[PDB]
């Protein structure tokens, strides 16, 4: 199971390439090796921008 | 309270005509932008959805995002990649809509409606900033 919050790629780590696959994701591409399970960062049931906001937030810190 | 505006404009069958979004009332750096335009997909088709660089910096860093796959929904998001040196900080056009009317289109009015169930607007921390939002039209001549 995907136990890293905001792992979007699955890789064990959250950076730049998660961020990446969230804007893609966001603009409507398909993105190879997404987990889309991994999207909903805050729990509010929806995927939007701030899912995108708090992924750079957990990112810059 | 921020306010997210849709323009209006008219237009003949066939032509091609640009409804600017604006934003007022700006105070508190918006970090933070999601809102969702409803249009009517049987009369118009979306040409472009373009920022407007004086007012959303970084779009070379991918700060503004659209998304129109969903037919007669147009989703527009602002973020700033580094949560401090690109906000949206004054009020003014944060970007154009570009739609071409179906030759084939009545006249009268079409609503570009705002969804307020999906409207955020939130400052460089992610924390929510009151707003509004005001619907637009198009009026096909
Ligand atoms: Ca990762
Ligand atoms: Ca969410």
């Amino acid at each position: 199971s995907n136990t890293i919050l905001g792992d979007l790629n699955d890789d064990g780590v959250v950076n730049g390439d998660d961020i990446v696959m969230m804007r893609q994701y966001l603009a409507g591409k398909t993105v190879s090796g997404i987990d889309k399970n991994a999207l909903d960062i805050n729990g509010d049931g929806a995927v939007n921008g701030r899912d995108l906001m708090e992924l750079i937030k957990k990112v810059s810190n | 309270t921020v306010k997210l505006s849709v323009g209006t404009v008219s237009g003949n069958p066939g032509d091609t005509v640009k409804v600017p979004v604006t934003i007022s009332q700006v105070s508190t750096p918006v970090g933070l932008i999601c809102m969702d335009i409803s249009y009517d997909a049987s009369k118009f088709t979306v040409k472009d959805v373009l920022p407007n660089t004086d007012l959303v910096k970084d779009t070379d860093n991918y700060s503004f995002i659209v998304n129109t796959s969903t037919p007669g929904k147009i989703s527009i998001t602002f973020t700033d990649p580094t949560l401090a040196n690109y906000p949206i900080s004054v009020d003014g056009i944060l970007a154009y809509l570009d739609f071409i009317i179906n030759s084939n289109a009545t006249a009268g009015d079409s609503a570009l409606t705002v969804d307020p169930a999906t409207l955020i607007v939130a400052d460089e921390n992610d924390k929510d900033i009151k707003d509004a939002a005001s619907n637009g039209k198009i009026t096909v001549t």
